[PDB]
């Protein structure tokens, strides 16, 4: 028995007593997120040790296998996955205070709350206040105080809690056969074994700067519109030359601009489209969102959803008993079961969420067939551009006029498609320049280019340079202000989402054409378009199986990312704004000083 | 005489995918409608024998194998079928003249802890022949090292449950197949259907 015919059958016995595994530690997860009981606490504590013991096993009989002598790729790719050290190559008191590390980082990020405005009786908590008073604001000092308050408060506690976090991660990473924990996080994109289709880190670093680059036009002309009309609401606090205050950007960090749109209106006159009151009026509950989202579905050409999807799913709120999250998630627990525990409500906003977060449920559908460690995409940027590119199609206005939550009467005007379009590019292409930022700040953190003594000195440099936005007060070196994010304090990839607008808009652009439209790429639909959902299952059947060099490539054509599909979509405005952008400067520079 | 075809059906406990059972039900009446009690049959394959001309021929010995399978499993058993069911726990030959009788029992053999009662075999070291039984608990070995009995690393048992819950898919649920294979031996055949 050769050892590539060896590893077979513990590949096998793996897949096997893991999904039995996995689905206990779904089940009891789900039993947990439903009901918040001390007793569904313990379950699902006993069913994560369970299986994190069962996992912990399984790799340490999986070194025994070198990957030298391996000629199988799905074979190489599971034990790749298998092979990974993790945090165990680490001592025992290291990974001990890796581990504590990490678990204080996150209680200090979810329970710290500011008290810094007048007596320590008001204190605003993060998550119902603190962003609702970011969102919705017209004060420049009470934002400033706001801002000033978190980061001080929370990055003080942060950062030498982040030097030992950064030191540990970057260890642990080097004993673990790679260069840094960016080096690590970068090991997500990456194949290595296919002639043709392949890929490296410094490769995925070189593309994301290169599209970067590419992209830049379109968001300095965003740029350039957001200042001027952010000038008419804020006077002598923004300077004609360039940049805006980073506190002023919708949310807390400048992650997305999607609470600018009130007052970054493109045309106040004529109402953007909402169908809430269209939606309530004609009595459509909680499952006949779900009804006609399966409808749709099954019009593109993929498969009906099963009996044991909507008896145990949980998509109407729990009520005043039985405590539960309500926040959408489409659950695989493993062995057949797919439910998608959801809050709905009466809304556009769920109803494209309904969509998304059954487009993800319908990826884990198409590769069910899969072994268990392909179980994924084939990055960790397919599945939300899947669940995207699903809700970008829905939530046009042929497809809502087709399923009825539309009057004939209403017609489209260019003036609407710009109001959309704007819409969409404040939330898609904001977030770019800070995924893009945040993520090359932390590469050359954890890579060594970057010195601990001046860290926070680079990001409002690289601030300046890539995003654009100035600091509301002069930060010293003694924060964290990075850390604050709940993507950095809770040691996550950040990466996920500019791939996946950079796949999602190429998806769309490759389906929407499959499916014979003639016109702009912001009213494509994959409704009644078989010849687009058997593309598009050829891609959702792989998984993990294939390398994303090709699977991308077997929907698009191309085996790299593309800003192209992205810029043609958002085309229709793009001109708009070159259009409008005569009258100010544009661009931005660092000659602002204060 | 009222040949059965009740014990095999309507049975409180079934059996295992690799321990199945086997009847060999003779000297009768056959009383083919009886089998249709029975409404949620999820199939009803009839190879070699029109569906509705069963109880005209004569044939010595009828088998009623009798086993329990996931739903995605039960198209596995079929003549000229490959996978992990119809090569290592139930093989049906290429000649086959039978039934393929399946309908669902989510509600009897499946329980919201686990049926760890109801095993199915992963590992053999040659694949199986048509209608043969294989009950062994025999460790497997992977390596090219001797396992020395019972072992850990690269020695594996080869019987993995299968542990069936209600909140399980419809093609993971369990499937009580009653297989149904004549015989058409040059013997005196006991086994008649009814006619006037
Ligand atoms: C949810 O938890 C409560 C807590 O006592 C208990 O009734 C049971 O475990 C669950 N009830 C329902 C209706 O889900
Ligand atoms: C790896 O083995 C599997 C066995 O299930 C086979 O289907 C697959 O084709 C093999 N890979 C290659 C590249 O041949
Ligand atoms: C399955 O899909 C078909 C459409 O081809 C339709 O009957 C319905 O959406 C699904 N069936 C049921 C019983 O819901
Ligand atoms: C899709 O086809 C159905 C069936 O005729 C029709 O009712 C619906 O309006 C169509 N939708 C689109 C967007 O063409
Ligand atoms: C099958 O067995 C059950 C056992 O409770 C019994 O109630 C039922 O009458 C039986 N059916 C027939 C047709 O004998």
């Amino acid at each position: 028995s050769t050892i590539e015919e060896q590893a077979k059958t513990f590949l096998d016995k793996f897949n096997h007593e893991a999904e039995d595994l996995f689905y206990q530690s779904s089940l009891a997860s789900w039993n947990y997120n439903t009901n918040i009981t001390e007793e569904n606490v313990q379950n699902m504590n006993n069913a994560g040790d369970k299986w994190s013991a069962f996992l912990k096993e399984q790799s340490t009989l999986a070194q025994m296998y070198p990957l030298q002598e391996i000629q199988n790729l799905t074979v190489k790719l599971q034990l790749q996955a298998l092979q990974q050290n993790g945090s165990s190559v680490l001592s025992e008191d290291k990974s001990k205070r890796l581990n504590t590390i990490l678990n204080t980082m996150s209680t200090i990020y979810s329970t710290g709350k500011v008290c810094n405005p007048d007596n320590p009786q008001e204190c605003l908590l993060l998550e119902p206040g603190l962003n609702e008073i970011m969102a919705n604001s017209l004060d420049y000092n009470e934002r400033l105080w706001a801002w000033e308050s978190w980061r001080s408060e929370v990055g003080k506690q942060l950062r030498p809690l982040y030097e030992e976090y950064v030191v540990l991660k970057n260890e642990m990473a080097r004993a673990n056969h790679y260069e840094d924990y960016g080096d690590y996080w970068r090991g997500d994109y990456e194949v290595n074994g296919v002639d043709g289709y392949d890929y490296s880190r410094g490769q995925l670093i070189e593309d994301v700067e290169h599209t970067f680059e590419e992209i830049k036009p379109l968001y300095e002309h965003l740029h350039a519109y957001v200042r001027a009309k952010l000038m008419n609401a804020y006077p002598s606090y923004i300077s004609p030359i360039g940049c805006l205050p980073a506190h002023l950007l919708g949310d807390m960090w400048g992650r997305f601009w999607t609470n600018l749109y009130s007052l970054t209106v493109p045309f106040g006159q004529k109402p953007n489209i909402d169908v809430t009151d269209a939606m309530v009026d004609q009595a459509w509950d909680a499952q006949r969102i779900f009804k006609e989202a399966e409808k749709f579905f099954v019009s593109v050409g993929l498969p009906n959803m099963t009996q044991g999807f909507w008896e145990n799913s949980m998509l109407t709120d729990p009520g005043n008993v039985q405590k539960a999250v309500c926040h959408p998630t489409a659950w695989d627990l493993g062995k057949g079961d797919f439910r998608i525990l959801m809050c709905t409500k009466v809304t556009m906003d769920d109803f494209l969420t309904a969509h998304h977060e059954m487009g993800h449920i319908q990826y884990d559908m198409a590769y069910a067939a899969q072994p268990f460690l392909l179980r994924n995409g084939a990055n960790e940027g397919f599945h939300e551009a899947v669940g995207e590119i699903m809700s970008l199609s829905a939530a046009t206005p042929k497809h809502l006029k087709s399923i009825g939550l539309l009057s004939p009467d209403f017609q489209e005007d260019n003036e609407t498609e710009i109001n959309f379009l704007l819409k969409q590019a404040l939330t898609i292409v904001g977030t770019l320049p800070f995924t893009y930022m945040l993520e090359k700040w932390r590469w050359m953190v954890f890579k060594g280019e970057i010195p601990k003594d001046q860290w926070m000195k680079k990001w409002w440099e690289m601030k300046r340079e890539i995003v654009g936005v100035v600091e509301p007060v002069p930060h010293d070196e003694t924060y964290c202000d990075p850390a604050s994010l709940f993507h950095v304090s809770n040691d996550y990839s950040f990466i996920r989402y500019y791939t996946r607008t950079l796949y999602q808009f190429q998806f769309q652009e490759a389906l929407c054409q499959a499916a014979k439209h003639e016109g702009p790429l912001h009213k494509c639909d994959i409704s009644n378009s078989t010849e687009a959902g058997q593309k598009l299952f050829n891609m959702l059947r792989l998984g993990k199986s294939e390398p994303w060099t090709l699977a991308l490539e077997n929907v698009v054509g191309a085996k790299n990312m593309n800003v192209r599909p992205l810029l043609n979509y958002f085309e229709p405005l793009f001109t708009w704004l070159k259009d409008q952008n005569k009258n100010s400067f544009v661009g931005w520079s660092t000659d602002w000083s204060p | 005489n009222l040949c059965p075809f009740h014990e095999v059906f309507n049975a409180t406990t079934f059996a295992s995918v690799y321990a199945w059972n086997r009847k060999r039900i003779s000297n009768c009446v056959a009383d083919y409608s009886v089998i249709y009690n029975f409404a949620p049959f999820f199939a009803f394959k009839c190879y070699g024998v029109s569906p509705t001309k069963l109880n005209d021929l004569c044939f010595t010995n009828v088998y009623a194998d009798s086993f329990v399978i996931r739903g995605n499993e039960v198209s596995q058993i079929a003549p000229g079928q490959t996978g992990n069911i119809a090569d290592y726990n139930y093989k049906l030959p290429d000649d086959f003249t039978g039934c393929v009788i399946a309908w669902n029992s989510n509600k009897l053999d499946s329980k919201p802890s686990g049926n760890y009662n109801y095993l199915y075999r992963l590992f053999r070291k040659s694949k199986l022949k048509p209608f043969e039984r294989d009950i062994s608990t025999e460790i497997y070995q992977a390596g090219n090292k001797p396992c020395n009995g019972v072992a850990g690393p690269n020695c594996y048992s080869p019987l993995q449950s299968y542990g069936f819950r209600p909140t399980y898919g419809v093609g993971h649920q369990p499937y009580r197949v009653v297989v149904l294979s004549f015989e058409l031996l040059h013997a005196p055949a006991t086994v008649c259907g009814p006619k006037k």
